[PDB]
């Protein structure tokens, strides 16, 4: 009745069990589905908008849209390497560039 | 272990809270502790029929749910944490839903099979049992799947019977005569 | 010319309504449970078929 | 009595079922039937629902399974069960079509006699490779000069009739057939054509009608009409296209000819719209599928000649396409533009003109050489086409009220003349051997040399002076078809002489 | 049936029913809801499983409680048909609105119906002539064939068909159908009280029309199944009795507007620019159930309000495929001051195709067209510079189109009041010496105000002389 | 390749979803394989919805497919044969003949996705190519590295231009070339292929001058769109690993366009602006890129463009027509005219087309050149109304000049014994910079406007006066 | 809502409720679709335009493209008499003044 669509099937046998979070899924996210481009991640809730991401196919990614049970990264390498149930590190650094 | 998902109405949470339960190491407890639990909420008296739709918070739910563990501690450690996440998501009107999925998921493991044989009247008690003879004795039931063969009286099926269990069916209905008749004899 | 075969629709509706008629006949009766069970011992015949 | 006989064939009929998977009912109502169960379904299978249906099966889902129901939709409900067939949709095919109006699943609407079928079909039949094919050369005759002459249709490929509704569509497809209506008497078999007519989104009148035409002029004989009406379901309508093909194709396939038109595919897409939005699809471009495309291009890519070593026929296609006010820039008419390699635009004002059904000479392209017409006829044509081209663009800076060079006007005279030869009327057939001395007079001058009123009266009597005089002359255009210097010195000797009676 | 229910939904004019017991109505049932406001019809559309319909509502949806009884007819809504319903005028159901108490009947038949098949077709060119010169020379009308009209908005559509009731019902027909739907209450008013004046109507005796009649007022679902009550009195009569018919529409444009309305709520996900892709069906069926058999013949005349002068938009344009001839009407051309607004480059009959209602007929039909087309494209000419910057030739051959432009003007002689000038009518036999006389430049003489609101060519030549005067 | 299951779900069109079993899962661009009696149905990988489950787009015949009939995984990208005996034969999407030519041997296998050279490898250096044809050589001269685009209208003598490209160049030069057809007719296949088999590009010894690779319209649209990549990839090879210069053709990129509009919409997108694909540009970016001239080899894409109704402001053409870098117009009213070819001299223009580079001549005549046709098109309004007979001796004369190289535009081509039937002919680069000076300086205005008409050469031409004198 | 206003009959009491409803154009467009919606809903017109209004006379009514059907017998006699045949004149006077400049 009242669901949501990031109630995966990864996470919710992990809820189920007694299974918690611990700060892996909070600080650090982990892809539950990537499609079209755009990795559903499930955690980064201190994340800064636009921070970046750095995943654990190589590829970088910023974090455009922030929602609560998924954040829409958004791919800057390809989709080649990425595929669903990747680790997320948070970099935790927003977007910067040399300047000199 | 997942036994392929059924269903695609709540199905996730009842895929899930099986494989939870196979490493809890007892399934059919776990679905009978839910049975009499779920019972006793839907036949509460006092909002248990005036209230069985979301209309109270995530909070106030809460202490709801703290009262009806005290109703049955029995109820492992496992499905008891399946209330939390009903109460945080707040659904409640598919708390029945999740646990017929789930009696689905346990008594496939069983072995167990259900068997619907519309008729237009009461059946003869040895006509169920000739049926039964019939497809332990045949390739369709191998056992594994033992049936209950459950009669239907229905105004859908006027005269003759049909079988239905599984994915077979052989219908010996009168209806379909009847309206092929009709078509037929307007020419 | 039109009514005739207008007519031979009209006979044509006439045995349509006997249909009914025969149906209310049989399952009135307990030949709605004697010719049930002549289909329930073709019904084991075709199972065991399987 | 009829009854009796009737009674007795319902009688010895039992049912009894046993299928792969059942399935129960769940949601039905805006034409298309939606089945919980039904998990172990392939792909285009026809399902038997109980009320007396069947549909066809066009989404599965592991919830609920799409089966697109034909006809009746107000005596399906939720409570039935359905059926599977257990075949895929198939199509009876023969030399027992030949003469009756058939629907989509061939059974006759009609009722003039019996389908004898010599095999069965496949509604979805994949279309000829590229080792298949041999190369075109085979001309197809409208009895029109301008169809022939500029745009020229072969026999194993596709030209696209383009216009606005009702314009002379129905004409351009009869002035094909009354043409070669004398060729499928005649004595060659690779020259007779057993045309396939389709029609989808037309009411049951207009085809009642036309068939009262086709059986007057005593060429309903070899004449098919698949049909699919505005009342007959949104998936037969469909559905008519691909099932007209395949009877197409076994014409192609046994070394005889024929030519399937195809009216209309815009309402296909309409069609198969009604389809897409109510299994939530999203569509393309102007709320159009989103792959609409591909289900024109598989179909069209069925007319084909083939290589001696299979069929020595070839299935000829010709595409019908009507605009919802006149836009060619719109998906449905772009995307059947890409798969022809001929335009045939039909304008508003020329068929008003005279010209009718009206061939626009101005936007019209054939990407074929012109082998694929008669080689006498393209001679005398030789020219025609730059003629044409030069009297639109003489024409246009001749529109100000602006006074020119005399070089000028002699363009533009001479255009008027041929477009006036070129105007004919609608429903008569004229064969290329009497069309080969018209256009070379015109090109020569001797169609100059008279005034604009008398040139259809000078065309009728310059031909029945040839059938009297120089009939040889004709009769070697008719079996050659061609001219050489003795043939074409006589053709511009024989004009010369009677260039005005 | 007798299937009770309770209202599980009341969602728009798309009500929701639940049939609490296991009986379950098919689609196209009609059910009734009890409120103490009478009756409200619905009709059952969806099934949405768990033994749950949709249905679209035929009747107001004002008043409505959830949990409310519901009863099933066992089918759609008859309607009443014979000789006992001429003269009488009814609703969607059957009921008075001329209010002359209940309606006698032999046969009462529903609604809905199938079509009859392309082999019971068996359809005639046989003609029908008119009295409307511009009728006759553009795109003929017959009987056995389907007639169509695309009039303007509501300043000239009904001045036509108010002459076409008083040509073509009086010598043709012994029954005639009139079916308005959501038509205006001044429209409907006018019609009876006319019909009864020229005495088409005889309430003590049995009459040779029957009237449908359902105000553009009622609720979208209701609109919609006027047209099929309607339908249904003509099927009686192309049937059951055998003999040739006639239907009229002012406007069926009410129709397609009507189903667009519900189709969007329903589930029916609409297609661009608002319409539903249901369209070429919903209309299809009710333009097969039109038609001409080998019992009776319905010659129908049918006028469709073009929406914003486009008649490219989804329900005009699909229209013209179940129409053998047209005769397409401008909004501007009415607008101009020329009645009849009929466009004389955009008429086209499958009635005329290039001898079918004689030669001599069509060629002089033939030339008019190229002639007045000639004008048109050099509108651009003489509006840009003069027409005085053109030759002699070009000049003769405008004026003649300009006279022909202003011939084709033709007063009414129902609504002859409100014109101003006293009506006319025109032979067929009259049509074809009038044009042919104008084309050889035997009248390329008189003033070009002789030729505006005079019918046949005698007129043109007498008014000169009153204008001389 | 290593036993992986996943079983179908929902077949819904082109979108087919399978559920992989945990920890062996798919990846995006990846191939799956499903064993029918209609080959292999490759599904291409295009998204994952999470669950287990990916969500794939079809290639090859859906019809009569089972559910539950369980799914291998391959383990990468579509990969495909390529080699030296690529070349003379047909090939379609899976590297797999339908000329049936058998197995082709492989020398390398690559999958047929691949990256495009960063910037690190990227250069532009080209060396200046002769088509023979004159239009092309004053106007838009080609070089190497190219990124051709020739945009035109459908059947207006179009298909007759790219014939005569491949006979001329392609046999003539030492390097290969690889013909690439996307998404086009079975007709046009066939006569395309039977044609040249006579003028011997496609030598029936195994080694030829050109490669077929056709993908044909009747066939599913993830095929098609990724028929253009099968041909790209064969190109690239070359390029690299056996180092030498080709020249690709691909025939109309507009298909490319097209099948990548319909897979867009069916995995859930919305449209864009005119109802095309989100993706038109990254897709573009990622074809464009990998054609070009490296530090071993080169490519020299020639592309065939439709536009659909001569209508070129649309977003797919027209964003697309600064990606190609030699925009060329071939349009339809030329074509009416009896001009072939249907090159529109203004609308035509390249790379290198100015400087010394080019070389100082060709830059100068050709500007001389358009500015000549220039006036006459704008007085074409002043003698239809105003009259040309009240304007000066020098206009006329400009004109008379305009319509005299108007006429010398034309000329026949060898592939035209049946769309002209004059055998072809060849007008080097130099040879028609000299020429068109001619016409120009006034040297040849006592040869006549339609004695240009049809003829090679300044040679040739001052001969076809001598003919046409008697 | 406007067939909510009407001329009700001598047994209710000889009603009317008059309705003349307003209506915000721009362009003066009759090929669109609000406007032809209310046309077609209504009868006659009651047009009034910018250019004759500027032009003296306020209210401007545009008698071209005016045209009464619900008002050619409401009218008593005397103001018949008086306005013999005006509505015609004037649009005598219309062909007059298209070909006159």
């Amino acid at each position: 009745t009242k669901a949501q669509p990031t109630e995966v099937s990864s996470i919710l046998e992990e809820r189920i069990k007694g299974v918690s979070d611990e700060a892996n899924l909070n600080e650090t996210g982990r892809v539950l589905a990537v499609g079209d481009g755009i990795a559903r991640v499930f955690g980064l809730n201190n994340i800064q908008a636009e921070e970046l991401v750095e995943f654990s196919s190589g590829v970088k990614g910023m974090a455009l849209n922030l929602e609560p049970g998924q954040v829409g990264i958004v791919l800057f390498g390809s989709d080649r390497l990425v595929k669903e149930g990747e680790l997320v590190k948070r970099t935790g650094n927003i977007v910067d560039v040399p300047v000199g | 272990p997942p036994p392929v998902r059924l269903f695609g109405v709540e199905g996730t949470y009842a895929t899930a809270l099986y494989q939870a339960a196979a490493k809890n190491s007892s399934i059919d407890a776990a679905f009978q502790s839910l049975q009499k639990v779920e019972s006793t909420v839907k036949k509460n008296p006092k909002l248990g029929h005036l209230l069985l739709n979301p209309a109270l918070s995530l909070k106030d739910r809460n202490s709801v749910i703290d009262a009806i563990v005290e109703t049955h501690k029995n109820l492992d450690g496992y499905v008891v944490n399946l209330l939390k996440v009903l109460s945080e998501n707040n659904r409640l009107g598919c708390f029945e839903k999740i646990a017929s999925d789930f009696g689905v998921l346990n008594d496939a493991h069983n072995g167990l099979l259900k068997g619907t044989v519309t008729s237009a009247e009461p059946l003869d008690p040895k006509s169920f049992k000739r049926i039964e003879k019939a497809l332990s004795a045949s390739k369709l039931v191998g056992q594994g799947k033992s049936l209950k063969l459950e009669n239907v009286v229905k105004p859908e099926i006027k005269g003759g019977l049909i079988v239905e269990l599984g994915d077979k069916t052989v219908d010996l209905s009168i209806s379909t005569k009847i309206q092929k008749l009709n078509k037929v004899l307007e020419d | 010319v039109r009514y005739e075969a207008s007519l031979r629709q009209l006979e044509q509706r006439q045995l349509a309504k006997s249909v009914i008629s025969r149906v209310q006949s049989e399952l009135g009766n307990p030949k709605f449970q004697e010719k049930v069970l002549q289909q329930s011992i073709s019904e084991i015949e075709q199972l065991l078929s399987k | 009595e009829v009854s009796s006989i009737l009674e007795e064939r319902i009688k010895g009929v039992s049912d009894e079922a046993n299928l792969n998977e059942t399935g129960r009912v769940l949601a039905v109502g805006d034409g298309i039937a939606r089945v919980f169960g039904l998990n172990n379904i392939q792909a285009e299978e026809l399902v038997e629902f109980s009320s007396g249906v069947k549909g066809m099966a066009l989404n599965l889902e592991p919830g609920q399974v799409g089966i697109v129901l034909f006809g009746s939709d107000r005596l399906v409900k939720e409570g039935e069960l359905v059926k599977r067939t257990g075949n895929i949709v198939d199509v009876p095919v023969g030399p027992g079509l030949l003469g009756r109006v058939v629907d989509a699943l061939g059974n006759p609407i009609d009722g003039k006699g019996p389908i004898d079928a010599a095999g069965r079909s496949r509604a979805q039949v994949k279309a000829p490779g590229i080792l298949p094919r041999r190369s075109v050369h085979e001309p197809v005759q409208t009895g029109l000069k301008a169809v022939d002459a500029l745009v020229p249709i072969g026999r194993g490929q596709r030209e696209l009739i383009i216009g606005d509704r009702q314009t002379g569509k129905t004409a351009v497809a009869l002035d094909t057939i009354l043409n070669q209506k004398r060729w499928n008497n005649g004595s060659d078999e690779s020259k007779k054509l057993y045309c396939v007519y389709v029609a989808v989104g037309q009411k049951r009148s207009t085809v009642a009608q036309l068939v009262q035409t086709l059986e007057q002029h005593d060429a309903m004989k070899y004449s098919i009409i698949v049909a699919a009406t505005a009342s007959e379901a949104a998936p037969l309508q469909y559905l008519a296209p691909f099932t007209a093909a395949s009877i197409g194709e076994w014409f192609r396939d046994n070394g005889k000819h024929a030519l399937i038109v195809y009216d209309d595919l815009s309402k296909q897409a309409v069609a198969y719209r009604q389809l897409s939005l109510l299994l939530r699809r999203p569509p393309g471009r102007e709320a159009y599928p989103g792959d609409v495309f591909y289900l024109h291009s598989r179909l069209l890519e069925r007319a084909a000649k083939l290589s001696e070593k299979e069929g020595s026929g070839s299935l000829t296609a010709l595409p019908v396409i009507e605009t919802q006010g006149g836009d060619v820039s719109a998906y449905i008419p772009t995307n059947v533009i890409s798969i022809t390699d001929g335009q045939i635009f039909l304008e508003a004002e020329l068929f008003y003109k005279g010209i009718r059904p009206a061939i626009n000479v101005g936007l019209s392209v054939s990407r074929v050489g012109s082998a694929a017409q008669v080689k006498a006829l393209k001679q005398v044509a030789g020219s025609l086409k730059l003629f044409l081209a030069q009297y639109r663009e003489v024409a246009a800076f001749a529109q100000f009220g602006s006074d020119l060079d005399a070089s000028t006007k002699q363009t533009l005279v001479r255009g008027e003349r041929l477009t006036q030869l070129l105007k004919q009327n609608q429903y008569s057939p004229l064969a290329t051997e009497e069309q080969v001395p018209l256009i070379y007079a015109g090109v020569n001058g001797h169609l100059d040399g008279i005034e604009l009123s008398r040139i259809g009266e000078f065309e009728s009597s310059f031909l029945s002076y040839l059938k009297s005089n120089h009939n040889e002359l004709l009769t070697e255009i008719r079996e050659k078809g061609e001219l050489s210097k003795e043939l074409l010195a006589s053709l511009k000797s024989a004009t010369e002489s009677f260039v005005a009676t | 049936t007798p299937i009770t229910g309770k209202v599980t939904a009341v969602i728009g004019a798309i009500v929701d029913v639940h049939f609490e017991q296991s009986e379950l109505p098919a689609i196209l049932n009609a059910l009734e809801i009890k409120t103490p406001q009478g009756k409200l019809v619905l009709e059952v559309a969806q099934h949405l499983g768990e033994n749950t319909v949709r249905t679209i509502a035929m009747d107001g949806t004002e008043g409505l409680v959830r949990g409310e009884k519901v009863l099933d007819t066992g089918g759609p809504i008859s309607v009443p048909v014979g000789r006992e319903t001429l003269g009488r005028i009814i609703n969607v159901i059957g009921e008075p609105i001329d209010e002359r108490g209940p309606i006698k009947s032999k046969l009462r038949k529903p609604i809905h119906a199938d079509p009859p098949s392309f082999a019971e077709q068996s359809t005639s060119a046989e003609i029908l002539e008119t009295g409307i010169k511009v009728v006759d020379l553009l795109a003929p009308y017959a009987r056995g064939g389907k007639i169509g009209l695309f009039g303007g908005a509501g300043v000239g559509k009904t001045v036509f068909i108010q002459e076409l009731i008083n040509n073509i019902a009086k010598a043709h027909g012994g029954f005639s159908v009139f079916t308005g739907v959501g038509e205006r209450t001044r429209e409907g008013n006018d019609l009876y009280r006319e019909m009864k004046e020229t005495g088409v109507i005889n309430l003590e005796g049995e009459s040779k029309v029957a009237l449908v009649f359902g105000q553009m007022n009622e609720p979208p679902g209701a609109r919609a199944r006027v047209a099929l009550t309607g339908l249904t009195i003509a099927e009686y009569f192309r049937d059951e009795e055998g003999q040739d018919v006639l239907l009229f529409i002012d406007n069926i444009f009410r129709f397609t507007q009507a189903g667009s309305e519900v189709s969007a709520l329903l589930g029916r996900i609409p297609s661009a620019v608002g319409y539903q892709p249901t369209l070429a069906t919903d209309m299809g069926l009710l333009q097969e159930r039109i038609t001409t058999t080998k019992k009776g013949s319905v010659t129908s005349v049918q006028a469709v309000y073009v929406p914003a002068d486009d008649l490219t938009d989804p329900a005009p344009a699909t229209t013209f495929a179940h129409l053998d001839a047209t005769t397409v009407l401008s909004r501007g051309i009415s607008e101009l001051g020329i009645y009849p607004a009929v466009d004389p480059l955009d008429s086209k009959s499958r009635l005329l195709d290039a001898a079918v209602v004689g030669q001599e007929h069509y060629d002089v039909a033939s030339k008019v067209q190229e002639t007045l087309q000639t004008y048109k494209s050099l509108q651009d000419i003489i509006a840009i510079l003069g027409m005085d910057e053109l030759s002699e030739q070009d000049k003769l051959t405008v004026e003649r189109a300009r006279k022909i432009q202003r011939f084709l003007s033709q007063p009414f002689a129902v609504a002859e009041v409100f014109t101003g000038i006293p009506g006319k009518l025109v032979r067929l036999k009259d049509t074809v010496a009038s044009f042919k006389a104008v084309l050889e430049g035997k009248y390329d003489n008189i003033p070009e105000h002789a030729f505006y609101m005079v019918g046949g060519i005698e007129d043109v030549v007498a008014k000169a002389e009153k204008l001389a005067a």
